[PDB]
């Protein structure tokens, strides 16, 4: 509708840090009573803006959207409005649409919020139902007791959550690791994004090279920018409207030459490595101008051989640092043996022409007039974190930063540009060998599963072969039960635990709804989101920032790290009432009555003298920070690692890792990696060898992940009531397929369903579909390829498109323009 | 009492003057709120005049306000600050960007009569406004 | 006007420690049309005020179709003859059993611990027979 309520002056008025994407976009959450409201002088409201006329431009980000009604545990009832920070330096005052939806997307009886989980779930047999906390947590822990005492820890598996933001942070992430990994003590757990217990960033970890080594003012300070693998319009929407397009549009050059007085610093420049042509793309030629973007349109899993060209001609040229490679450096004359490619070899793989790829090399690695290198920061996502081959990428891309010294420089960095926010404060995890978990589960190993904080249904890879195994041992389960007539607790744990003997899996999902994953738990448990809990985290550029709690909670619903410790009690007390004290001491240190307790235990506790082991982002200064000492920094929080403190400074942080040339390995140097090319793995190859079309997937701007909220929100419905898949064109007339028909994808491991969008900037055999969506479920089509250390090829799989029908209802509301702005 | 907004009701022109495709600017509900009327050529839902095709909406960009450009070939209004895109022919319906409220609709009334096309009503909320009506 | 709100009065009830245990106090808001009723329950309840969070107020009117509810003290309810809907007084005006879409509004007071006083100053549901709760 036409109005909003103001904030009075005098609202409450707390931090609150974006709960989606690696940004970290500092907010402000007003609160207030129902029955108040602001006047619209400046000085009468919250906000300080003049509503008694019209607003100029970029005065003010407010919607209806950023605003709500909550209903709080006494039946009282607050305005709350959930507006971004001017002063915050991540976002000055920019909010992404998908940030911008917040308030929304906060607990309220009637709105998007609704179908929130607010007490225990219990599949019966063959009903729904709610139960009690402690019912549940007598069959969960019980379950988990009884695997333990006959199976030990290998009977229990866990898929978690080990990122930040909502769902994740520092408190989460610890809480849950303290009990999977040192109360449980289990091996069997995967992580929310991937299926095993591993990383994203092993190759350049393994070089010394951690992957957020820099600030975003780095991206203000660069002459050349690479997003590899990397949509950042879209997928790290702020970073790239505040940092990047600052810099392409000049307003960062005189900061650049008052740091460095003798330094030539020419127009910014930005190149692209992606097969497809995206709406950052576009973005880029709109505001620098085609002259200043190379698109560097690889074959898809082709990363390898372009970064190993490239470095091959830097070397050539000489257009490297020998006295930093000499310096602070090992292994660079191997990596330029293994390593070795002509332009002419790199273009026939790559399809990129080799004036191109000079030009790259020009822009990028050549000396400035001045006699310094170029500062070029190269930022790198998806594309290739689950691209051909995780680990070479990775060896090959970081050989070429390291030789041409753009780490530890300022406007540089070979960086991960982020997915959720980081929040990482974990015990080491117990095994000495990566799991492939869901093949695991697909050939029937474990008793009980529990998705914590993700939904493998909808983004596993090889994701039909997974949802498939699931629901047939979730069903032997649901059929053990049903013969149950008027059992104790104790008696219904051991008949589960019988089905399980007999290929059955015990599911649990821990998650603010529902979802998908309803149709295989016997059990739900409901959390709490930022703002219903304090909740710390940091961004992209390492910068902590803590969320402040505003509002309860929907119903007995909890924050997860308070349900790890509800956990861990409850297996204690079972141990000591069977007489095991040695047993109940492995589940001692869960004494936690808010989630500040979780903070206190872990990230105040690295490093720190009489601590377990912990590994935490924080580092061993993050006993520095505390909940109070966040609140007085504001959004800005601070850059980790914290330096120093006190009560004059506040916290002091690190802008810039390895500004000093001392790396993380034994020696203190960056380690250069041979990077082979081997093309694309024979399973990915069998699918391309068999299937018309490369199956591309990955983020749409508006969609947020698996949709969670976005399914109950009716404007987003309607624009994307089905996961779309943009196809070229000609392609779509040779299969009588325009606008909002919908089609089979598949290929040998699975069939999924999208509705075709025509895109013109799509080439020929190519499509993109978005991923983890909650109406089409793309990772269907993914295949069962990961590398070295259990890094799936998401981005790599091929399938065929089977026309099903026109879907009229899509045609009469769903708009199938052009995506790419020009 | 009264729960709706008081609009002004203001004449922006006969139907029969409109071109296909051809953007009419007006203000509506006052002189500092820019709208735009366009002839479509082809009904859509809600569309008003004797096609059914007249549209009409707010140009101001409902992320932060920067005021819109209507585009004749893609029929669109393309928002310069951070790229949002709205479709005219999807009643604001955003393509892409960053804004959470589709562009606010000016509802026409129209009259056989007289063939009058009168602004009537806002449905949505206009930039950098506690209420359509100041 | 910009406002979204209605502008309730502030109106004085009482001081709190006046309130007998389940002893209804009868007053008017928010005018001398619109019967209602500030009870000390006895108990803690959720949005409860006073010393001992307890006191909590209704309009007495029945959002059915408008009889004057009477306050039965030995169930702590609200008991309508019109239909026979009834309400609880300690679970914000649900109602048990009855006709009406809507709970029984509650009037919202402030409890000032310098004073002692208990101020109307709102209604959280809309009384009976009425478009806005100001008229
Ligand atoms: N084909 C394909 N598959 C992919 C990818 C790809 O590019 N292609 N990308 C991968 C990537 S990068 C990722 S990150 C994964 C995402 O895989 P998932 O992690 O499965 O998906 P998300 O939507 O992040 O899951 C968050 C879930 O937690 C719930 N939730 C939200 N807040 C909380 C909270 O505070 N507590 C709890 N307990 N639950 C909460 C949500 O409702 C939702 O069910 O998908 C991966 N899968
Ligand atoms: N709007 C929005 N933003 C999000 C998210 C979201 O769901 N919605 N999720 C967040 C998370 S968890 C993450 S992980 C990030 C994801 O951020 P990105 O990785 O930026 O997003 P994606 O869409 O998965 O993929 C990036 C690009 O990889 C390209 N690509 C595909 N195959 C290849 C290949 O072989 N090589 C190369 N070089 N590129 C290839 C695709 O064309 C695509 O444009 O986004 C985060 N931000
Ligand atoms: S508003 Fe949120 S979605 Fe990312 S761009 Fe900013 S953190
Ligand atoms: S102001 Fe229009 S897209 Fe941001
Ligand atoms: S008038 Fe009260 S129950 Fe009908
Ligand atoms: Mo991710
Ligand atoms: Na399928």
């Amino acid at each position: 509708n036409d109005r909003i309520t103001l904030p009075p002056a005098n609202a409450q008025r707390t931090n609150m840090t974006c709960h989606f994407c690696i940004v970290g976009c500092g907010y402000h959450v007003y609160k207030w009573p129902e029955l108040q409201e602001g006047g619209r002088a400046p000085e009468q409201n919250a906000l300080g803006l003049d509503f008694r006329k019209q607003l100029p431009p970029l005065a003010v980000t407010l919607t209806p959207a950023m605003t709500n009604v909550v209903t709080e545990h006494n039946g009282r009832r607050y305005n709350i409005m959930v507006v971004p920070d001017k002063a915050c330096v991540v976002n000055s005052g920019l909010s992404s649409t998908r940030g911008g939806k917040m308030a929304s997307y906060m607990y309220t009886p009637t709105g998007d919020g609704k179908q929130r989980l607010k007490a225990p779930r219990l599949y019966a047999a063959d009903q729904w139902v709610d139960t009690t906390w402690d019912h549940a947590m007598a069959l969960y822990a019980g379950l988990i007791k009884k695997t333990l005492d006959k199976d030990g820890p290998q009977g229990v598996f866990f898929s978690c959550f080990d990122h930040g933001g909502a769902g994740g942070g520092f408190e989460n992430t610890w809480g849950t690791g303290k009990l999977m990994f040192s109360a449980i003590q289990t091996p069997m757990v995967r992580i929310h994004n991937r299926p095993a217990y591993n990383s994203e960033c092993h190759a350049t970890r393994e070089m010394g090279i951690g992957e957020l080594n820099n600030a975003y003012e780095d991206a203000q300070l660069a002459d050349v920018i690479w997003s590899i693998g990397n949509n950042p319009y879209e997928s790290q929407t702020n970073y790239f409207l505040n940092h990047w397009l600052p810099n392409l549009q000049g307003a960062t050059t005189s900061k650049k030459k008052e740091r460095f007085p003798n330094e030539n610093f020419p127009q910014a420049r930005i190149i692209f490595v992606d097969p497809r042509e995206t709406p950052s793309v576009a973005i880029a030629r709109h505001v620098a101008g085609n002259d200043r973007v190379l698109h560097l349109a690889i074959e898809p899993g082709t990363d390898t051989a372009l970064f190993n060209g490239l470095f091959t001609y830097v070397v050539e040229q000489g257009w490297i640092d020998k006295p930093f490679i000499e310096a602070h450096t090992k292994g660079f004359d191997d990596a330029v043996k293994t390593n070795r490619l002509s332009l002419d070899e790199c273009s026939n793989i790559t399809g990129v022409p080799v004036d191109m790829l000079k030009r790259a090399a020009e822009w990028s690695y050549k000396p400035k007039a001045s006699g310094q290198a170029p500062r070029t920061m190269h930022a790198y996502e998806k594309g290739i974190i689950w691209g051909n081959d995780n680990y070479v990428i990775q060896s090959a891309l970081l050989d070429l930063v390291i030789a041409t010294h753009n780490v530890g420089r300022r406007g540089t960095g070979c960086v991960r540009m982020g997915g959720h926010q980081e929040g990482y404060t974990r015990p080491p995890y117990p095994g000495d060998k990566k799991i492939y978990i869901d093949q695991e589960l697909i050939k029937g190993k474990g008793r009980i599963m529990t998705w914590w904080g993700c939904n493998n249904f909808q983004t596993s890879n090889n994701a039909q072969a997974l949802r498939e195994a699931i629901l047939q041992r979730s069903a032997i389960v649901k059929q053990a039960m049903q013969k149950a007539r008027g059992a104790t607790t104790e008696e219904m744990v051991d008949v589960i635990y019988e089905a399980t003997q007999n290929g059955g899996l015990f599911v649990t999902s821990i998650n603010l709804y529902p979802t998908k994953l309803a149709e295989a738990a016997h059990l739900m448990l409901p959390a709490a989101h930022p703002g219903e809990m304090n909740l710390t985290s940091m961004n992209g550029e390492r910068r902590i920032r803590l969320s402040e709690k505003f509002m309860d909670p929907p119903g007995t619903a909890m924050a997860d790290c308070l349900i790890a410790a509800r956990i861990a009690n409850a297996l204690r007390d079972m141990y000591q009432k069977d007489g095991k004290a040695e047993m109940a001491a492995q589940f001692e240190g869960f004494d936690w009555k808010t989630e500040e307790d979780a903070f206190n235990d872990g990230f105040r506790r690295a490093g720190q003298p009489g601590a377990p082991a912990i590994d935490s982002q924080g580092g061993s200064t993050g006993h520095l920070v505390t909940y109070d000492r966040l609140r007085k920094s504001g959004n800005n929080g601070v850059q980790l690692p914290v330096v120093s403190w006190d009560e004059s400074k506040g916290l002091v942080g690190t802008e810039m890792l390895y500004t000093e040339g001392k790396f993380d390995t034994d020696d203190g140097k960056a380690h250069f990696k041979p990077a082979p090319w081997n093309g694309l793995p024979a399973t990915v190859q069998q699918q391309k060898d068999k299937y018309r079309f490369w199956l591309n997937n990955g983020r749409n701007n508006e969609v947020w992940q698996t949709a969670y909220h976005d399914q109950y929100n009716s404007l987003m419905q309607e624009r994307y009531p089905m996961a779309y898949i943009e196809m070229n064109p000609d392609d779509c007339k040779q299969l009588d397929v325009t606008g909002g028909d919908i089609v089979e994808v598949y290929n040998d491991f699975g069939s999924t369903f999208a509705m075709v969008y025509p895109v013109a900037e799509i080439k020929r055999g190519q499509t993109f579909m978005l991923f983890g969506y909650v109406n089409g479920i793309q990772g269907d089509v993914t295949t069962d390829w990961t590398d070295r250390n259990i890094i799936p090829y998401y981005k790599g799989t091929w399938g065929d498109i089977r026309k099903v029908g026109s879907m009229e209802e899509f045609k009469r509301t769903v708009s199938f323009k052009s995506r790419r702005f020009a | 009492l009264r729960t709706t907004l008081q609009y002004p009701a203001t004449q922006v022109s006969v139907a029969k003057n409109l071109k296909a495709n051809e953007p009419v600017s007006f203000t509506y509900p006052d002189t500092s709120s820019p709208c735009v009327a366009v002839k479509l050529g082809s009904p859509v839902p809600g569309g008003v005049g004797p096609n059914n095709d007249i549209v009409a909406y707010s140009v101001l960009c409902t992320h932060m306000g920067f005021p819109t450009s209507y585009d004749k070939s893609s029929k669109t209004f393309k928002c310069p600050g951070h790229f949002t895109e709205f479709d005219a022919e999807k009643a604001g319906q955003m393509i892409c960007g960053q804004a959470t409220e589709n562009l606010p609709r000016v509802l026409l009334r129209y009259d056989e009569a007289s063939d009058a096309l009168t602004a009537v009503g806002v449905d949505g909320l206009i930039y950098g406004r506690q209420a359509n009506v100041i």
